[PDB]
């Protein structure tokens, strides 16, 4: 379902994150935990104050996880296994958290890469992040 | 609702964005992002491909009817049920269009912003922003109900 | 015989029988569909959202046809519709007095 | 939400029928086993491992019968379900941060318990009036997130 | 996704509708043009009103399409690949009306199978309908 | 009276497809008229429309999104007949030649 361009924009758009993926996990963590609070209660041990090393070293796991998942854009559910198994029986994250990280991701993205983020970057983005999804919310 | 920091951001970025241009982007980014929607644009024309939907005038143009009720829900924002009433009765009763697609041109709206002003849409601006879009949605479904 | 009446608006009057959202599909898609719009042989711009009170502008939202007052004259006015793929429609209407009274519609 | 006079007969002769004391734990259980997300509110109620567990659980059955209790209020108050439900709106959005999609899900459970207790009595008018109540009472409870 | 026992689940809920498919759909179709009436939009050109021949038909092509998911369990994408084109392409289904209609599906079921809709096999067919739900809308 | 709009068929096990009989065809004409059709007939052979069922080796039809299938179980070695009929549109005649197991393509007709 994700074509060749989709494939093409992921990898272009990701690679452009590069060094700075931890940085961009951070920041689209923190949207995610200012526009939907709720979301908080998932972390309720952590530091949630703005430029916290928590959500920094949050941030870095989940970035790295999307840069593993475009790296595997042609196996995704089997390279997003042990995850899929973490979120969905120990976690208990309600599927409906992972579309609001996933706009979190996208408005970071928008805001980082003002030439890359066209509409067909836009929604070859989403196609990708909506797979990630998909595959997350699969061990229920 | 509202904080008045929250009210001030809002205004403040508001009135940088282009009338004439942002609910174009929108429109536009809605009908590639989420295809299911351009079965409500068929007399709209060629929506085809990315280029065919951003270059279209008739998407330009409906971008900037819808632009103008957001701006209009802007500029009444304790009272949305009643000045999105009339829309919320067309959107359901002549258009047709489920509720869901409100919340999603909403955060499409929210990346265009995002999109246009970059670090200036900071993390508390985007949950400003959020409310106003979940409210106007609210609002354009009240009528469904 | 589907357009058979208007109403009047500041600077402005309104034909709520052009309908965009019509129940019937061949009256949406004239509407949908408008090219051109010429009041006393003066071409009419689409304001698309904006108010039409004295201007040589015409919108079509939910309430109908908004025509802008500006090329109007006293007695006898025509107003020609034109659309992507129908014959051209023809309005007459009169003004006397301050107040436009609905003629005829041919097509 | 607004039922016409048929459709207002039709909830109430049915829901009439309606054992209080076991559809809403059957509802409740079936949510916890279908959508186990919702487990994560319901922690304090011990086992809800399988569906056994779940389904003859008494912390299950007597909430489940609060739930239906709220739900008759709302039968009682159809036209003002927003007023009937500010209170526990006001708790399920304030306190316990349940999503509102969450509200969505039970009330399509109870129309699958409605479903296999009624079989054919179950019609789809009388479906269709239900589906009507159950998305009143959601938007009645998530008010107090708008 | 569908663990065995969803699938041993699936097939013996499936196999007692049996030959009553064709009526099952129609009835499925029913309640959900009664209950959500913006669906009834997608078929401008049926008479939607109880026992019309065009209901009729059109739920027997749900249950028969149904049926051969069920029969191709283990490779749902491929067996309904043609199907889910049809409807991202040239229906333009909105995703939201699929949870629509599994939910219809569902509430026929348990109408219909008292003595085989327990707690674990509504939760298999559940899983069932968001999977054959998840493929007929993935080729957006 | 010639349809341009039918010029082409498909051999399947038992069958034949007119793929341009389609349902969801951007031609509003074509889609309206086969989702109108109320009566097939092969050779005066009225068949049966089998809704979403195999039409292998059957005087049965089916109109899907891949065209109209037809049963060959009516068609006879040389010209055979087809006439499709749909409400509110005029009868649509196809002819068809079989010889040694394969059906070919030979005109499609339709008033106005
Ligand atoms: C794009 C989607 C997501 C990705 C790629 C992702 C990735 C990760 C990774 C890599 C870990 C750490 C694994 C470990 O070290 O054990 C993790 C943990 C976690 N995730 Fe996610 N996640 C996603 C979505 C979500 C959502 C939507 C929520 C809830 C709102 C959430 C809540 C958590 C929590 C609570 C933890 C455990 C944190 C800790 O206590 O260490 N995740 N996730
Ligand atoms: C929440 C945001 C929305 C706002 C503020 C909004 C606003 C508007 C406005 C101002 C109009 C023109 C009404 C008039 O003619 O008087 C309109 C028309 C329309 N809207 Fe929306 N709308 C929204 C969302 C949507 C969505 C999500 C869809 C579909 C997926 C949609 C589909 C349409 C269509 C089809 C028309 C008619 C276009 C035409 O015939 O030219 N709207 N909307
Ligand atoms: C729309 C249907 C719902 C109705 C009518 C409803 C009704 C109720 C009622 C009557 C109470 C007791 C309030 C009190 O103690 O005064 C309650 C409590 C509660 N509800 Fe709901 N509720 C609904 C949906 C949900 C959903 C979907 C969830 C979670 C997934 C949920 C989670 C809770 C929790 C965790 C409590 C507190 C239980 C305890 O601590 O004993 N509710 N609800
Ligand atoms: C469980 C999910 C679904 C299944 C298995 C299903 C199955 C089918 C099948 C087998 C066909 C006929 C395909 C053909 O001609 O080859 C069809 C057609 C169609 N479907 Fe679906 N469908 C599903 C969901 C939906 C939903 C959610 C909608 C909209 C509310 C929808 C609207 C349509 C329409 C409009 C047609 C064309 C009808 C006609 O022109 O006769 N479908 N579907």
């Amino acid at each position: 379902v994700l074509s060749p361009a989709d494939k093409t924009n992921v990898k272009a758009a990701w690679g452009k994150v590069g060094a700075h993926a931890g940085e961009y996990g951070a920041e689209a963590l923190e949207r995610m935990f200012l526009s939907f609070p709720t979301t908080k209660t998932y972390f309720p041990h952590f530091d949630l104050s703005h430029g916290s090393a928590q959500v920094k070293g949050h941030g870095k796991k989940v970035a790295d996880a999307l840069t593993n998942a475009v790296a595997h854009v042609d196996d995704m559910p089997n390279a997003l296994s042990a995850l899929s198994d973490l979120h969905a029986h120990k976690l208990r994250v309600d599927p409906v958290n992972f579309k609001l990280l996933s706009h979190c991701l996208l408005v970071t993205l928008a805001a980082h890469l003002p030439a890359e983020f066209t509409p067909a970057v836009h929604a070859s983005l989403d196609k990708f992040l909506a797979s990630v999804s998909t595959v997350l919310t699969s061990k229920y | 609702h509202l904080t008045p920091e929250e009210k001030s951001a809002v205004t403040a970025l508001w009135g940088k964005v282009n009338v004439d241009e942002v609910g174009g982007e929108a429109l536009g980014r809605l009908l590639v992002v989420y295809p299911w929607t351009q079965r409500f644009f068929e007399s709209f024309g060629d929506l085809s491909t990315p280029d065919a939907v951003m270059g279209n005038p008739k998407v330009k143009a409906h971008g900037k009817k819808v632009l103008g009720a957001f701006s209009d829900g802007l500029a009444h924002l304790d009272n949305l049920k009643g000045t999105f009433a009339t829309l919320s009765e067309l959107h359901c009763d002549k258009l047709h269009v489920d509720p869901e697609n409100f919340r999603l041109l909403g955060n499409v709206l929210v990346c265009v912003l995002a999109h246009h002003f970059g670090k200036e849409f900071t993390p508390p601006v985007q949950a400003a922003y959020q409310k106003v879009v979940a409210g106007v949605a609210n609002a354009l479904a009240h009528k469904y109900h | 015989s589907l357009i058979t009446k208007l109403s009047q608006e500041d600077g402005a009057i309104l034909f709520p029988e052009i309908d965009r959202y019509s129940d019937n599909k061949q009256i949406k898609a004239l509407t949908q569909q408008i090219t051109k719009v010429t009041v006393n042989g003066t071409v009419y711009k689409d304001l698309i959202s904006d108010s039409v009170k004295d201007t040589n502008g015409w919108v079509s939202n939910m309430t109908g046809l908004h025509l802008g007052t500006k090329a109007f004259k006293d007695g006898e006015n025509t107003i020609v519709i034109s659309s992507k793929g129908f014959e051209d429609v023809t309005i007459t209407v009169t003004k006397k007095d301050g107040q436009i009274h609905f003629v005829s519609a041919k097509q």
